[PDB]
């Protein structure tokens, strides 16, 4: 039986793989195979023994050859820097995950007690039987404590685990080759852009440091060094794709920022020993409208119940308790002072102290407002915020379609350039959770809203009906020159403009337009068609390449519906499915802006809109003209 | 074919009713970005047009309302504020639809929590009605049930 196991697959009689077979059927670890599975298995299944407890089945860091069912004894499962991390016994099964995911074994395997006997089945047997098959789902254990969720979904994905072993997972699995170096750099994205959600900066950073100083307790000297520097190698590709992540936004992070330049010192000093990251070294020494950050400073006035203001000097991601401070500093104050913000129209908002980096979240025409608590109901809005009285056609009449439209989207482009990515998962996730601004992304989204109350205040400011008329006409054309040149936003800015209750009330403006005017106006508004989740938009720009500006309303809604749909813990792991969705869709931006795009009179007026945002201002001016 | 909207304030719970009337939270991973993301049936198909998110996008809104045809107005039972912002919602359909009276259903989320609760039942009686709960499935395909028989 035993001697039968040992022969050679090519080499076993009938009869010893129909003994073979029966066996295989008793075997809990194949009883999920199927019967032609199986079968192959009995041609294939090689019996390996060792005798003396402590005897190294296989390094952690070496390449893997062989899948191991355990007959008889257990082993010890060992990670570097935790030690034994739990004991796989009789009927387990170990291996599977080296030859899937074609990465060096993620732990030795030891034996725990004299006399093991194991199935085995080696790398070319087990690619052309199980690969497909074997293992669909695996969950690794620590201590007893579920670790790690892994499902063949072709290598394995992480579907769960803690913030720890999805770490340890992401670097093992870092392809070094250099015909793969962009097969990598997406794979670790998903893990590089998320962590702040699972794992911060205050934890990942002592980490990093630990893993690139953890050493073998297995295998010769010539081992050892070679999977302590593929480790070392490993980890500084991790904080490369970490540190290209956050560019310019480490300077918010004192402990990012000290730990980037001690881990620098620190491979510098090994390279100067061991004569290795010659590749690596240099890219690490480059890292050792503007965008917006959180430590820049601004002068931003809150003011009084009596339309006095006080001008405070604080960092963009300051919180209302520090704006609050703020004040009370300047005008002397024991006296519980409350923020609110206020809308043109006297809505109110009540601040809460929790709340981080406020100033960009205003309305366009709203304020910021410190009162006591009984002072709330009895504020009212500045003249300031109620808009212009007169238009500015004359302006801008004077000035071509498409050169309107050109520099409004040279415009839009500065301002949606200044987003950065993780700015949008601040954003989704709560500011007030990472304590950081997402000023850039605020001032971006309120543009939109800023172009369609434009559209509506030049409409509503403007008396003569014949040059209302010339309004729409001019609207529209901006509009389509605005979708040619791939300004998705601005262009559905425009249209829900003219759709706004106060422009498409204007029948006698409406009856006199051009049918052809009419005609574009409604294959745009079409466009804008919720139905079967905002299709008409989603494949319109499907169709287009690289260089565009996306709806982004809807890129918000999407971000907001993975969060709300979706439990960031799982059976209280991270659920890495759920961060891989967020990250595609925020990686959906960066394919937006992968290729670049192709008269300061026009400059000027684009960049400096002044705009009425009282809804009910603009149906009263709107009811004047066209009763 | 039919399209309910779904209106309210921020923190009200309008994205986990939807999610748990179409598909269902951790049951099944949901996909906000794909054609039946929104759409169930129940026999017709509904269409659920959410404002969570886009609270910002006055437009949006608005948008929502012109192609809608049944509204759910959504307000929590631990803010004050919510049930206050209501009237302005419920003229501005009556606004955008251009009618005179438009099917529309009043709803009263998060129940199930009583030790944080300020506000009361008493308040939304006289405007359906519903105290329903989006996190302990109280009264969430009740919301979407009779907007489609009004
Ligand atoms: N918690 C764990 N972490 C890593 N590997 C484990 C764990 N528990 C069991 N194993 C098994 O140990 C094997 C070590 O080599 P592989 O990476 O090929 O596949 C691994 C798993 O099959």
């Amino acid at each position: 039986m035993r001697m039968i196991l040992r022969k050679p697959p090519g080499q076993r009689t009938v009869d010893d793989l129909e003994i073979i077979y029966d066996e295989l059927l008793h075997i809990k670890a194949l009883s999920h195979l199927s019967t032609t599975v199986k079968r192959e298995l009995a041609g294939v299944l090689i019996f390996e023994s060792h005798a003396k407890g402590g005897t190294v089945l296989f390094n952690q860091g070496e390449e893997g050859t062989s899948w191991y069912i355990i007959l008889k004894g257990s082993v010890n499962v060992v990670i570097y820097g935790k030690g034994v991390v739990c004991t796989l016994h009789e009927g387990d099964d170990f291996g599977q995950l080296a030859l899937v995911n074609d990465a060096p074994r993620a732990a030795s395997i030891v034996l725990r007690e004299d006399n093991c006997h194991f199935l085995r089945v080696d790398k070319e047997d087990f690619n052309r039987i199980l690969r497909d098959v074997e293992a669909n789902t695996v969950r690794l254990k620590e201590h007893d404590q579920d670790v790690l969720v892994l499902e063949k979904v072709q290598k394995y994905t992480v579907m769960s685990g803690t913030p720890e072993k999805i770490l340890e997972h992401f670097l093992e699995t870092i392809r070094l080759e250099p015909s793969l170096n962009e097969a990598t750099d997406s794979v670790l994205n998903d893990f590089v852009m998320m962590h702040c959600v699972f794992m911060p900066n205050t934890q990942l950073c002592p980490a990093l440091v630990a893993h690139y100083h953890a050493q073998p307790s297995q295998g010769t000297e010539q081992e050892r060094m070679d999977y302590a520097l593929n480790n070392k190698r490993r980890v500084i590709r991790l904080v490369l794709q970490w540190a290209a992540m956050y560019g310019d936004l480490l300077q918010e992070d004192d402990v990012a920022m000290a730990f980037l330049e001690e881990f620098y010192v620190s491979v510098s000093d090994d390279a100067r020993m061991m004569a290795a990251f010659k590749e690596q070294l240099p890219e690490l020494e480059k890292i050792v409208r503007q965008p917006i950050r959180g430590s820049d400073e601004v002068l931003f006035k809150v003011y009084c119940i009596d339309h006095t203001y006080t001008t405070i000097r604080v960092p963009v991601a300051a919180s209302v308790k520090e704006v609050i401070s703020a004040v009370a500093d300047k005008l002397g104050s024991g006296e519980g002072l409350i923020i609110v913000k206020m809308n043109s129209g006297g809505e109110k908002v009540v601040l809460k102290s929790n709340d981080v980096s406020v100033f960009t979240t205003l309305t366009i025409n709203g304020r910021l407002f410190a009162c006591p608590r009984e002072q709330f109901d009895s504020l009212t809005p500045l003249p300031e915020q109620e808009g212009p009285t007169t238009g500015t056609v004359g302006t801008f009449e004077l000035m071509s379609s498409k050169d309107l439209a050109y520099q409004m989207t040279t415009y839009d482009w500065e301002l949606f350039n200044c987003v950065h990515e993780l700015e949008l998962i601040y954003h989704t996730f709560g500011r007030h959770n990472f304590k950081k601004t997402t000023a850039n992304l605020d001032l971006f989204l309120r543009r939109f809203n800023e172009i369609q109350f434009w559209v509506v205040t030049e409409v509503c400011l403007c008396s003569q009906l014949s040059k209302r008329v010339q309004l729409l006409k001019k609207f529209i054309k901006i509009a389509a020159h605005c979708k040619e040149y791939k300004n998705l936003n601005s262009f559905f800015a425009i249209v829900m403009g003219l759709s706004n209750v106060a422009v498409s009330r204007l029948a006698l403006t409406w009856e006199k337009l051009p049918s052809k005017f009419k005609k574009f106006y409604a294959e745009f508004e079409s466009l804008m068609d919720p139905s079967r989740n905002h299709r008409a938009y989603r494949l319109t720009a499907a169709k287009l390449e690289p260089p565009l500006i996306p709806f982004m309303p809807l890129l918000i809604k999407d971000m907001t519906f993975t969060h709300e749909g979706n439990k960031t813990f799982i059976d209280n792991l991270v659920n890495f499915e759920k961060m891989r969705m967020i990250a595609n869709t925020a990686r959906t931006v960066r394919y937006y802006r992968s290729q670049p795009f192709n008269h300061q009179d026009v400059r000027s007026y684009v960049r400096q809109l002044n705009v009425i945002d009282n809804q009910r201002t603009l149906s009263q001016m709107s009811h004047r003209l066209e009763p | 074919e039919y399209k309910l909207v779904v209106l309210g304030s921020g923190g009200v719970g309008k994205s986990a009713l939807t999610v748990q009337f179409v598909q269902g939270i951790f049951v099944e991973k949901y996909d906000p970005t794909i054609e039946d993301s929104y759409r169930k049936q129940v026999q017709c198909m509904l269409e659920i047009l959410d404002t969570a998110g886009t609270e910002q996008f006055t437009a949006m809104r608005d948008l929502y309302m012109k192609n809608g045809q049944g509204f759910a107005l959504v307000y929590s039972i631990t803010a004050q504020s919510t049930f206050n912002d209501l009237q302005d919602l419920r003229e501005q359909i009556l606004r955008v639809k251009d009618t005179d009276d438009v099917p529309m259903i009043l709803v009263g989320n998060k129940c199930d929590l009583e030790d944080e609760r300020v506000v009361g039942k008493e308040q939304g009686q006289n405007l359906a009605f519903l105290e329903s709960s989006a996190k302990s499935k109280i009264n969430v395909n009740e919301i979407f049930y009779d907007l489609v028989r009004q």
